[PDB]
């Protein structure tokens, strides 16, 4: 599985540009796709979503109208057309795959990301911003939601991602209790509606990074500020 | 009422439904033929004529019509337990070699091959899973038959035959004996063809029989018949 | 010709031992216990999309997902709670007679007139289901297959033999021989250390998975044996045959315990199953209905009608909450 | 036909 | 020759085997059925709320 | 006279019961013991509908006769006249569609595998219902409630020449509702029968020929019943257009009998296209 983004670089404000992500090594047409931006010194922010088959499309309120998301299955490519770029559009853009069926794990694979520079709802709260830890001890990271994420169907749509320095974020937990494939049993998710916790027992060096909590209850798709771990 | 992931799952189910409908539409247009007969009856020769480990499937397109020939000779298990899988088959191509009347079966029991072919044809034609299914009967090895008939009388298989010793009369009388096994002559057709080395004629005969079967099915669908 | 006389002597000795072991019929021992009463089950879900004859289905161990096989050349994995289609797997051979769902939920097995057991991986990283293995080595059609785990699978064939397959290598480690007729079905015990098979010789045989030899033989049916299922605790199993009767066999007693049949029903039994308690024996028939029998009393406790064609398959969830019936009319129905 | 008309 | 030996040997193996009385098997089946009666949802119509299969 | 009224009212009313009963039962049985899955049921239902709807316009006409005046307004007339001229073309078009469908089924089986689908049948039905609108809408925009002899008559009204548009409408209704439908019905069924002559399981033994004769008789009955029912009214309308005739009792009775005979096709269609179908009988034979 590989997602490679391109189309970045400096842009004049009020202009336009077309980001393109090439998908290889997996069945692209069977995956819904997401664009997630990250400002240079801030956290993640969901941008747009196009479902498999192009049936449904969603946008963040801050880009509705200006941005368009399309996909070309025969070339296995995703496209984000952006017009009238403002100062708030400077960010690294990640293309993310997500497949939706009973027992699936959306947001499991993230692209490397393309940098774009322009130079002239449910609120998720990471109570803590940084804590120093050492290998061996358990670590707890907390997240809070302005609305209950427990749906009437029994699922609580909370996602824990880890972004190590210089790397793309990766899924650690989906629906607050399910461990992503390839993630050690060290990471555990627990809690109840409106209050969630991620526990890392027997910490190791590579666990250092920024931890993000996201909600997938409704389509505002909102991220936490980000809790950072340091040595 | 649904969550976002539930809506996405429902959309995935809808796409799966569309793919299933497309596959069913493609399949419904396609003719299915069941190939039956003994090993030496000449299944393979007509198979290669029409072309040009369990069940063998053959594909061929003739006059904008797609055919799926299913050969089940390798299946040595009880036929009663898997024959119903072919209930809705368009037609049954039954193969018999004319030169089998002089030849006896390899098994220790001394019984003429032609009679085993006749018994198998009787079982298949009168099967409850094939009551209105048409049968295309191929009588292969006609040249060997006309040689052996002059060389050997036809009375060997069953002495009740007192007709003249001639290829035409013997072939027609064998055709009549096979067609007399049909117990429902008003609702089941049997198309008999004496196979020859020309590849074109065999495919044409199958196409014409299948055209008649399709006309019958269309008449039933319209309610006329 | 001493062999024929010796075999008859051995059979007579076995029969005499069985009869001496018999002192009381299960019928009167269950005469005091009260009937379950009429069992009225409603159809809660109807699964649509196969577009052809359905031959097999199998519940997942979570009691929510189920796999269905049809002559359309499709395996469909359904979410039964929401009726959503989780997966649609195309098959190389559309002539499929059986399917299975792995207890772990990672794999789906199927087979048919191709004499091959195809193992499909459901949890690939590419997001699609691919054929993970194609087990070959039967000379007849496969009639039933059941996963012991992610790496072992037991299959029954129309070549009169069963086979235990190591999926990783693709070779059959153990071959179970001894049926003179075609083997139509097999059922794994709850512990999976031994299984039971029914064949067209109107007999059922109990196989030990490790040893590889039949331990007991049961001969009560007249025509064939189309379906077989262990009783929940694993000490008994029910068999459904073409003679229009179901039978209950106890392994330890080593003989038939009770028969389930009625005069007004004369057609063949395609499938059988038990409820979680084992009090209800559900049998699918050729007369388009499913009969729910009082397993202890041998009385028709209820009927499930609503299929317009033969009931080919039926299965109860592990939690026992629902029943699923698949029919030749291309529909699966959930009953509760 | 030819009742209104 | 070989077939006779195989059949006789296997039938002998199936011959000498411990067997409990049939009444004991009947009682065991009845006891298991009774002990697990409450857990069975099919025996008794389950209340709608706890039933996962409902109308949409 | 009371006699003329009795007769001209008895026929009109009786046609109504027969029609609405049969059409409604077939429409009902299509949606109970049959289900519209085939293209045939979809066409049979759509014809059953148009025929029920058209027979429904009869009671107004009969009262307009006996009361000698329209008492329902200029809105019910527009819903009366228009529904009449709309379910006329929708049923004839459906008949033609059934004819062409059977012709394709018999004479083009391979292509019929591609064209005869329940999904294409619905498109053809929608096309028929939309083509009927080309005559329905102008009729709705031209109906009036003019006054005659102290009694309103809600006939249609045409601009300026009036004769020109009136006769053009007559010609259009006579060519696309009588001539063209007759041509399709006759040609399609003739070609179908000619092809069925050769077909093997219809020739040969006695019973196969019997089935062939049965099919031929059904086809001929359909064509006849159409022509016999629709020819008289069209011919007599033409005659009235060309020349004027005395208002004799014979004339009035002939008028109303011809109109009701034209409507009698709607009453005969339920038996000719549903009760004589082997599937419908196979449904009736199990309860
Ligand atoms: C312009 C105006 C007149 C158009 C509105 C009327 C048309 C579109 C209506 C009239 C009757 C309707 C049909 C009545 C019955 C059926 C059969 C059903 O199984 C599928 C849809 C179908 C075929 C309907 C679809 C729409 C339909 C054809
Ligand atoms: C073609 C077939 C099926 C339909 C036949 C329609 C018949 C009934 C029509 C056609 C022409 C009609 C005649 C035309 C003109 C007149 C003169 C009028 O002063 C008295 C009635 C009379 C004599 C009509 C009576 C009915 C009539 C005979
Ligand atoms: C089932 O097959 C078919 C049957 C009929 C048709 C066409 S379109 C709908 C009506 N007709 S018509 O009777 O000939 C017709 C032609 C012209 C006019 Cl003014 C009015 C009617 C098309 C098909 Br594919």
């Amino acid at each position: 599985v590989q997602l490679v983004e391109s189309g970045g670089g400096l842009v004049q404000p009020g202009g336009s540009r077309k980001l393109s992500c090439s998908a290889s090594g997996f069945a692209f047409s069977s995956f819904g796709m997401h664009w997630v931006r990250q400002a240079p010194e801030k956290g993640l922010e969901w941008v747009a979503y196009i479902s498999s088959g192009s049936g449904t499309i969603y946008y963040a309120d801050t880009v509705k109208g200006r941005f368009t998301i399309s996909r070309d299955d025969p070339k296995n490519t995703l496209f984000l057309q952006m017009t009238s770029l403002r100062s708030e559009d400077t960010a690294m853009y990640y293309c993310v795959r997500s497949i939706y069926y009973y027992g699936s794990s959306p947001f499991d694979f993230w692209g490397q990301g393309t940098t774009l520079t322009v130079s002239a709802d449910i609120v998720m709260t990471q109570a803590t911003s940084s804590v120093p830890v050492t290998p061996g001890e358990s670590v707890s990271i907390s997240c809070r939601s302005s609305k209950s994420l427990l749906h009437s169907n029994g699922n609580t749509y909370l996602y824990w991602f880890l972004q190590r320095p210089g790397q793309s974020p990766q899924l650690l937990i989906y629906r607050m209790s399910n461990l992503a494939s390839g993630v050690p049993d060290r990471f555990s998710g627990s809690g109840s509606g409106t209050a969630f916790t991620l526990t890392i027992s027997r910490l190791e060096a590579e666990d250092v990074g920024v931890y993000y909590c996201m909600q997938h209850l409704e389509y505002p798709l909102t991220f936490g500020a980000g809790t950072k771990l340091e040595l | 009422t649904l969550s976002a992931e539930d809506k996405a799952a429902v959309e995935r189910s809808k796409m799966i439904d569309r793919n299933l409908r497309e596959d069913g539409e493609k399949a419904a247009r396609e003719v299915k033929l069941l190939l039956l007969g003994a090993g030496e009856s000449g299944k393979s020769t007509i198979v290669k004529q029409m072309k040009i480990t369990g069940i063998v499937e053959t594909h061929f397109t003739f006059k904008d019509l797609h055919f799926k020939m299913f050969d089940v000779g390798a299946q040595r298990s009880e036929r009663k337990k898997w024959i119903h899988c072919f209930e809705g088959v368009t037609a049954i191509i039954f193969c018999v070699a004319l030169s089998d009347y002089d030849l006896v079966l390899a098994e220790d029991e001394e019984m003429n091959r032609m009679h085993e072919s006749m018994k198998l044809f009787d079982s298949i034609c009168n099967n409850k899973w094939f009551t209105d299914t048409s049968i295309i009967l191929f009588l292969n090895k006609k040249d060997l038959f006309e040689e052996k008939i002059k060389k050997s009388p036809l009375t060997i298989c069953y002495p009740e035959y007192a007709g003249s010793n001639t290829y035409e009369e013997a072939a027609a009388y064998i055709q009549c004996q096979f067609e007399d096994l049909n117990k429902r002559k008003d609702t089941k057709e049997i198309y008999t063809h004496f196979t020859c080395s020309t590849d074109t004629k065999n495919v044409q005969f199958v196409f014409d029989a299948v055209t008649d079967v399709i006309i019958k099915n269309n008449l039933k669908d319209c309610g006329l018949f | 010709d001493q062999l024929r006389q010796e075999a008859e002597q051995l059979k007579n000795q076995i029969r005499d031992a069985r009869k001496a072991c018999a002192d009381a019929t299960l019928s009167q021992i269950t005469n005091n216990i009260d009937p379950v009463g009429r069992i009225q089950m409603r159809t809660r879900r109807t699964l649509r999309g196969h577009l052809a004859k359905i031959y097999a289905m199998h519940w997942g161990t979570d009691s929510r997902l189920l796999v269905s096989a049809s002559q359309d050349g499709k395996l469909i994995i359904w979410d039964s709670y929401t009726t959503n289609k989780v997966h649609a797997i195309p098959l190389r051979s559309s002539w499929v007679m059986t399917c299975a769902y792995a207890p772990s939920g990672n794999y789906v097995a199927c087979g048919g007139l191709d004499n091959i057991c195809s193992i499909y991986n459901l949890k690939t990283r590419e997001g699609n289901v691919r054929v993970s293995r194609e087990l070959a080595g039967h000379t007849g059609y496969l009639s039933c297959c059941r996963f012991l785990d992610d790496n072992q699978i037991v299959t029954s064939s129309g070549d009169t033999t069963c086979a235990l397959w190591d999926i990783e290598t693709g070779q059959q480690t153990t071959t179970f021989t001894g049926h003179t007729g075609d083997v139509m079905s097999l059922s794994l015990a709850p512990d999976t250390r031994l299984f039971v098979s029914g064949a067209c010789d109107a007999s059922a045989k109990l196989w030990d998975v490790r040893e590889g030899m039949c331990r007991q033989t049961f001969t009560g049916h007249e025509s064939d044996i189309n379906a077989i299922c262990f009783f929940p605790n694993g000490n008994a199993f029910a068999t459904g045959s073409d003679d229009a009767t179901c039978r209950l066999f106890d392994l330890r007693a080593d003989q038939e315990l009770m028969t389930y049949s009625h005069d007004n029903i004369i057609c063949g039994i395609t499938s059988v199953s038990f409820s979680k308690s084992g009090r209800l024996l559900l049998a699918g028939y050729d007369d388009f209905n499913c009969n729910v029998w009082d397993a202890l009393k041998a009385d028709r406790a209820g009927v499930l009608a609503g299929h317009d064609n033969r009931v080919s398959c039926l299965g109860v969830t592990d939690d026992g909450m629902a029943v699923a019936t698949g029919s030749w009319d291309s529909f699966l129905k959930i009953w509760n | 036909y030819x009742g209104f008309x | 020759i070989a077939q006779a030996r195989k059949l006789v040997e296997q039938l002998k193996m199936e011959a000498n085997i411990d067997r409990i009385k049939v009444s004991k098997a009947a009682a065991d089946l009845m006891a298991y059925c009774e002990a697990h009666a409450k857990e069975d949802p099919l025996l008794t119509p389950v209340p709608a709320s706890e039933n996962p299969f409902r109308e949409k | 006279s009371m006699i003329t009224a009795i007769t001209i009212m008895a026929l009109y009313s009786i046609v109504c019961v027969v029609g609405l009963f049969g059409n409604f039962l077939v429409m009902y049985v299509i949606v109970r013991y049959t289900k519209m899955k085939t293209a045939t049921n979809i066409y049979i239902f759509n014809l059953a509908l148009a025929d029920a709807l058209a027979t429904s316009t009869l009671p107004f006409q009969s009262v307009n006769y006996l009361m000698g005046t329209w008492p329902f307004g200029t809105i019910l007339c527009k819903i009366v006249i228009s529904i009449d001229y709309y379910n006329m073309f929708t049923s004839i078009f459906t008949l033609c569609t059934m004819s062409v469908d059977r012709y394709i089924a018999v004479c083009h089986p391979v292509k019929a595998l591609d064209f005869r689908t329940p999904r294409n049948a619905k498109i053809i039905n929608v096309c028929n219902w939309i083509l009927s609108s080309a005559i329905g809408l102008p009729v709705m925009f031209m109906a009036t409630t003019k006054y005659r002899q102290g009694s309103i008559d809600c006939t249609l009204t045409f601009s300026h020449p009036t004769w020109y548009w009136e006769n053009l409408l007559k010609i259009c209704v006579f060519i696309f509702a009588f001539i063209m439908p007759v041509l399709i019905i006759t040609v399609c069924y003739g070609l179908m029968i000619l092809r069925l002559k050769s077909v093997r399981m219809l020739s040969g033994s006695k019973e196969k020929d019997r089935n062939l004769r049965r099919i031929t008789r059904m086809v001929l009955v359909v064509v006849a019943v159409f022509i016999v029912c629709w020819t008289p009214i069209h011919i007599y309308v033409i005659i009235k257009a060309l020349v004027t005739i005395p208002e004799t009792t014979f004339q009035t009775v002939s008028w109303h009998f011809c109109i009701a005979l034209g409507y009698t096709n709607s009453c005969l269609n339920p038996v000719l296209y549903a009760f004589l179908d082997e599937n419908f009988k196979r449904c009736f034979r199990e309860f």
